[PDB]
């Protein structure tokens, strides 16, 4: 009864991780975007190696 | 032997960024010139004798 919070949360987060991209109202498939978090981690990695 | 500056360049390039700053006293000690320590005190040489 006490891990029901985490199982409903992980269902929501697992649906959120594979979030899909819509054309207008219909879905575009084979669409891959680079997030601002992923781009900032790329920038931080490249910046740390050049500082090294 | 090989020259000490190329050893500095190689062993500095081989360290990681976390390993770099504490390795610097070791790398320096591997590039320091050999100054031979005081060896065995014999008596007088055969030419001194």
């Amino acid at each position: 009864a006490k891990n029901a919070s985490e199982v409903s949360e992980l269902l929501a987060k697992s649906l959120a991780e594979k979030a899909v991209v819509t054309e207008g109202g219909k879905v575009v498939e084979g669409f891959s975007y680079v997030s601002k978090a992923v781009a900032a981690k790329v920038i931080a990695t490249r910046r740390a190696e050049v500082h090294e | 032997e090989g020259n000490s500056v190329a050893g500095i360049i190689k062993s500095v390039n081989e360290t990681s960024g976390a390993n770099l700053l504490s390795s610097l006293k070791t790398i320096k000690a591997q590039a320091a010139p050999i100054y031979p320590a005081a060896a065995s005190s014999t008596g007088y040489s055969t030419q001194a004798k």
